[PDB]
């Protein structure tokens, strides 16, 4: 999972 | 003022205050008091307050009987449930005699241990400098629409909680927890200054808790540090979270070159479906786009395996991308609509997904590398 | 007899089988192919078991479209989540390829672990002694009118479950946890052989759920360590426990010379609010029985106390006796009737409450020295 | 709490 920030 | 507190009151007139005010109460026992009311007669008035030091309900209950003024605070589930007991159509009847609170109808006979109003914590004195007056239903859209993107104890304490603004003539919530975003935003018929306040994940399920959509308008008020919303007869305060929440128009894909167009429906479903074979900690689900097409794969660590096709809107190049499932069902679950729209780049960057057929709410969901 | 297991099936034909066979399903996992659904295809006929080693639960679907036998066991939840995510009306196509169970319905695919059949448990053989049927309807009130009394665990293990005894034209169910007791009979319109069995309290819960009320009849078949339950396209098996159930007959308080009568909801709600007040753990409220009154009275650590007086129809000595009320409220919501009637000998004695107009149903209830 | 057997 990535981030948005 | 009045040391000998007394009230006499319809049974009907007490449940639903009993049941708003104790909203914020339960979980680990700390200070005594906190599991307890404070009532307070005055002036044709009884008020009943619950608190978590965070949060307090208010409810106000007009008294038409002889009362006598002063104040105590009781077991707030013991006297609900008390009251709730009663048969239909009971008058209560209350009154402090010493340290006990007695609760008496027909030939019924309680006697509560009570704790000192004086005890009962108080949030802070605060001006408001910001006020206005909605729907309730327009709240309602409001947080729903973006309730399940709050994160929940995330280390960037200003996530676990929902941005509240106001812009021109509109109220705007923004959720999300780094992974997934929701904003929605409402007109509601008057000017206001810009104001942008984040309220603690507690107190967005409390506000919403107090909403029973009927036709008494929510009137809000915001200071620098606290919230507070008027609906009926309740008054409910919370504390503000401290910290710079993300900015949702710099976290909006920029220019997403690849659009699907899909029922709602449909492509929930076959989600759901997927899902089922998803892995149970990571729910990764691979996206295949092709022309007018979407495929969907899930698989887990007993190699099980999931796969739906659907017939979708979609011109432009293929592409394969991957999302935690529930992210997805999630967003598709608040949409409540005919079509969809996914909004693409390529599979490292955020999607944006919406209502085929409005803009008041938008949802962004970062990948999966799977 | 075949190795290449497949059949298409209606999802519908599929749905409340899969539910039902589940219901022994869930909790620790011991040997992996308890969480699974044993499929068997052979002439006609779909079958679908699940076990619990204890209890067994087989359903049968007719198969209309061409199948091939076989058989394999599959992940209950999955399966069943899979073909309940599916669309109204869809056809099922499911076949075994390798270890994998494969299942399909327009462009949805799943890819199934699978456990050798060869591996299922089997309850043993037995022999049937007894048989009879009778209206759903009628076992579903015998049971509802005593099950809240069995024991939980028990060292008197013979005590956690519940006894079914056949006696002239009747059918029986007793429960007690050596605290209180519950005994019901029904007639069922044939002369039976006598007989006595204990079905452990999980199978009586498990029979309960199979019983939808409808008009297909249940069919028992009792063995000397075994009953089976049939109803429509269910059959129920489930292991006997072994012991000497106590006999309802010498608990039965002997020749109680107190008769109380009153009002069934009104004595229930008094009791529901003294409740609140009685301790949170030994729940004992005091009686107060004496000319047409009874009071009650509960208290806690706290000091807290709650009083209701009733009137009743009562002539005799005045006393006064301890109940746990929650054994009192099961009794008084299983009897669901307009007047009770107890009959109380001393303060240290059982009681026995019963419908004031039906003797069907005993309940006795034995007291606390408060 | 008393037992009945």
């Amino acid at each position: 999972q990535a981030x948005l920030f | 003022p009045g040391s000998h507190m007394k009230f006499t009151v319809e049974r009907e007139h007490l449940l639903k205050p009993l049941q708003q005010v104790s909203g914020p109460l339960g979980g680990r026992p700390t200070l005594p008091i906190l599991g307890n009311l404070l009532l307070q007669v005055a002036d044709g008035t009884l008020s009943l307050t619950g608190t978590d030091l965070e949060m307090e309900m208010v409810a106000r209950v007009a008294l038409v009987q002889p009362h006598e003024p002063g104040a105590t605070t009781v077991p707030a589930r013991k006297f609900f449930d008390i009251c709730r007991g009663l048969p239909e159509g009971a008058e209560i009847a209350v009154q402090l005699e010493g340290e006990r609170m007695l609760v008496r109808s027909g030939r019924s006979r309680f006697s509560l241990s009570t704790l000192p109003a004086a005890d009962f914590p108080n949030l802070d004195d605060w001006q408001s400098e910001v006020e206005f007056t909605l729907p309730q239903a327009t709240m309602k859209r409001l947080i729903e629409a973006t309730q399940f993107s709050m994160a929940h104890q995330d280390v960037r304490y200003y996530l676990n909680g929902m941005l509240f603004e106001t812009e021109g003539e509109e109220l705007r919530t923004v959720a999300t927890d780094g992974h997934r975003l929701a904003v929605c935003s409402m007109p509601i018929g008057q000017s206001l200054p810009s104001h942008s306040v984040i309220v603690p994940r507690k107190g967005v399920i409390e506000l919403m808790r107090m909403l029973d959509g009927g036709d008494n308008p929510l009137r809000v008020q915001i200071g620098s540090n606290n919230i507070r919303a008027h609906v009926g007869d309740f008054i409910f305060t919370s504390k503000l979270v401290d910290g710079r929440f993300p900015d949702y128009r710099r976290v909006l894909p920029k220019n997403p070159d690849k659009h699907l167009e899909a029922g709602c429906d449909l492509l929930k479903q076959a989600f759901a479906r997927a899902a089922i074979l998803s892995n149970e900690k990571f729910r990764g689900v691979r996206l295949y786009v092709s022309e007018n097409q979407l495929k969907i794969t899930a698989n887990n660590p007993e190699q099980e395996e999931a796969e739906e096709i659907l017939d979708v809107t979609y011109s432009g190049a293929e592409m394969e991308i991957g999302f935690n499932v529930s992210y997805v069902l999630d967003v598709l679950n608040a949409l409540k609509c005919e079509n969809v729209r996914m909004m693409l780049t390529d599979s490292v960057s955020s999607v944006q997904i919406e209502d085929a057929a409005s803009q008041s709410a938008a949802y962004v969901v970062m990948p999966m590398r799977l």
